């Protein structure tokens, strides 16, 4: 359950 | 998206999601690497 605010931006 | 994906979302304390808890201007911000799915929303 990660929080909602996740960060994966460029691979 | 692609990839582990790291939590930064901000809380009041640290939460059991993110054991890496940082209180910034009176904030908190997870500093987790971690992606069973890809994201939660």
């Amino acid at each position: 359950t990660a929080c909602s605010e996740c960060v994966c931006p460029l691979r | 998206e692609e990839y582990k994906c790291y939590c930064t979302d901000t809380y009041s304390d640290c939460p059991g999601f993110c054991k890496t808890c940082k209180a910034e201007f009176g904030k908190y911000i997870c500093l987790d690497l971690i992606s069973p799915n890809d994201c939660v929303k």
